């Protein structure tokens, strides 16, 4: 060892790697050890900022010093490094390119929606003679080529014939080419505004680094040349959320104040959105840590505003519909490349929205191929294909928000559930929690809702209330601080738990307003919203008080339909 | 000595090893492959196939 650069061409001498990184960081401690003893620094991080392509092959001439063995590749210096002596390297979005960055190795954070598959793309074109024996090598740059049927040698030149050449698939060097189009994060997009994509050529060993349906930092030229990929104050501000008391009704009655009551519908979509606990046996199975929550309802109440605000509040929420290209937008389909000979797969809105919320507006206007690709996420976490084109397994966790109405718009008394709901017992069997919110004209109750929508049409504040509702950052920050605990079930938690679940299962084992059946899925998400109950009082441990809300939470929820 | 071009081969020296390879083998991979009769095990059967 000791010269680790020498160690390495003595690894790549001794044939056992083929990639060559090189980090600034070591050319920034070699430039302090050169300017702290009086030597000329002569900056080379500010001039390998600039024109990378130059410098990459002129670097690789002097670790010399079509013949080459190994692949040369950079990454930039972090922001420890930055701030450490004391901008090359700034997380930068596809809006904030401005036209002119075209040469600086930028660092580019977002989603990888479009891959392609792995090719081999010629460098250089390897042409060879019987007559004379020399065999010529020429350079193509660009996509397309021509092929050089004239002999240029330095034998045919001075000679009368004028000999065929041949080519050779062997002897001209190639490179694993991929492109890949990266989109812009949704949190970093400004309002309004659509998240545009910008595309990304890979080469050599970096082809294998980037698998669809993830979040990446991809540091490159921009000619976009990827060279290296990676993937993944404040306290005040949790501590003063905490301590103001009743922690789960202020954040309950904080997000989404613009309509009228309803908290334990909305109480439920906060235990939605906060996830909840992934459980691995570490056998060989996975099960869900995730909640399904169904609105069922009559229209006249406002529905499309908390499947907004709730889009709107957490990252990574996308909007989608029931008609339109629907069919191909919860599915990857196929298509004809614009700037090259190849298929694609478009993707659907399941694979730009991850790790999130995943909302369906109208419900019950969709059709059986939209139904039997939302189930099966429903179910599990991940996309299985039987077309023609692509048969991989795709990776999806997200949680699905539904809402929907009967089958004659408001609800019917006389008939059951069973015949109101259109919905087979497969799909609501697997929704533990389905909310009937159902509209009933009263005389009392209706004056609050007409005097809440007249004051937040006279002005944009709230109602004078002695609580103040909090900004979208401090909940966002506090379900991120939250989602990091793990909660553990007790044995006196589990004693009460057995016995609820025995008594719901004999009470539910048949009539004109009964509906369902109680399922082990019921029992599972019940422990999956206890341990959220438990993952927003920021515990440890799992209480008597989190599992009898949740029943008392389950219980309202079908409620309501005695009224 | 001819070399071809991106090619290690030389047409005579491998033409005269593998004349020699094919007139003389009597089973060495029973031998020394591993620590596991006949004769001519190449000449009976270009004689047999043809």
């Amino acid at each position: 060892k000791g010269p680790k650069y020498m160690a390495m061409l003595q690894k790549v001498a001794n044939r056992e790697l083929n990639s060559v990184i090189i980090d600034l960081d070591d050319i920034l401690q070699y430039q302090n050890e050169k300017f702290l003893q009086g030597t000329q620094a002569d900056d080379l991080v500010s001039a390998i900022q600039q024109n990378a392509n130059h410098f990459t092959e002129l670097f690789c001439r002097a670790i010399d010093n079509l013949t080459r063995r190994y692949f040369l590749y950079f990454k930039p210096l972090s922001q420890n490094c930055a701030r450490r002596y004391r901008i090359s390297s700034k997380p930068l979005s596809v809006r904030q390119i401005k036209g002119d960055f075209l040469g600086q190795l930028i660092t580019v954070r977002g989603i990888i929606t479009r891959v392609s598959d792995v090719k081999p793309a010629v460098e250089v074109i390897a042409y060879t003679c019987d007559q004379c024996g020399y065999e010529v090598f020429q350079e193509v740059n660009s996509r397309t080529f021509t092929p050089l049927s004239e002999c240029t040698s330095e034998e045919c030149s001075q000679n009368q014939t004028k000999g065929q050449l041949f080519m050779s698939t062997r002897a001209s060097k190639f490179s694993a080419f991929q492109e890949c189009k990266i989109q812009e994060l949704s949190q970093q997009v400004p309002v309004g505004h659509i998240p545009r994509s910008l595309n990304i050529h890979v080469n050599g060993t970096l082809v294998r680094s980037l698998s669809p349906g993830d979040i990446v930092d991809v540091t490159g030229i921009f000619l976009l040349e990827a060279q290296f990929v990676r993937q993944h104050d404040v306290e005040e501000r949790v501590m003063e959320l905490i301590t103001s008391g009743d922690v789960y009704n202020r954040l309950a009655k904080s997000i989404a104040p613009e309509i009228y009551g309803n908290l334990d519908v909305k109480k439920a979509l906060l235990l939605l959105l906060v996830g909840g606990v992934d459980k691995r046996v570490g056998d060989g199975m996975k099960i869900r840590g995730d909640i399904n929550v169904c609105l069922m309802g009559d229209p006249g109440v406002a529905k499309s505003q908390l499947l907004k605000a709730i889009c709107k509040i957490s990252p990574r929420g996308v909007y989608t519909t029931g008609k339109g290209s629907s069919g191909v937008g919860l599915t990857a389909a196929v298509m004809k490349d614009p700037v090259t000979d190849e298929m694609i797969l478009e993707g659907g809105a399941l694979v730009l929205a991850d790790n999130g919320i995943c909302c369906i507006d109208e419900f019950d206007k969709m059709d059986e191929s939209d139904r039997t690709a939302i189930h099966e996420v429903m179910e599990q976490q991940t996309i299985s294909i039987s077309k023609a084109g692509i048969n991989t397994t795709l990776n999806a966790r997200t949680s699905i928000l539904a809402a929907a109405n009967p089958l004659y718009g408001r609800y019917n008394p006389r008939l059951s559930p069973l015949d109101n709901i259109n919905l087979p017992a497969a799909l609501l069997s697997r929704f533990d929690i389905l909310f009937l919110m159902l509209d009933i004209p009263s005389r009392d109750d209706d004056e609050k809702l007409a005097e809440h929508v007249t004051y937040v049409h006279m002005h944009n504040k709230q109602p004078d209330l002695d609580f103040t509702p909090v900004e979208p950052s401090k909940m966002r920050e506090y379900i991120a601080y939250a989602k990091t605990k793990r909660p553990v079930m007790s044995e006196a938690v589990n004693d009460y738990v057995v016995q609820a679940y025995i008594r719901l299962r004999q009470d539910s084992k048949d009539s004109k307003f009964s509906f369902g059946q109680a399922t082990p899925r019921t029992l599972l998400g019940i422990i999956r919203l206890s341990q959220a109950l438990a993952k927003l009082r920021l515990a440890d441990m799992v209480d008597i008080d989190d599992v009898e809300e949740a029943l008392r939470l389950v219980r309202v929820s079908k409620e309501s339909l005695y009224q | 000595l001819r070399i071809i071009w991106g090619t290690n081969v030389s047409i005579q020296e491998c033409t005269t090893n593998f004349r020699n390879f094919l007139m003389s083998f009597k089973y060495k991979f029973r031998k020394i492959l591993d620590e596991r009769d006949e004769e001519l095990y190449y000449i009976k059967q270009l004689n047999e196939m043809r």
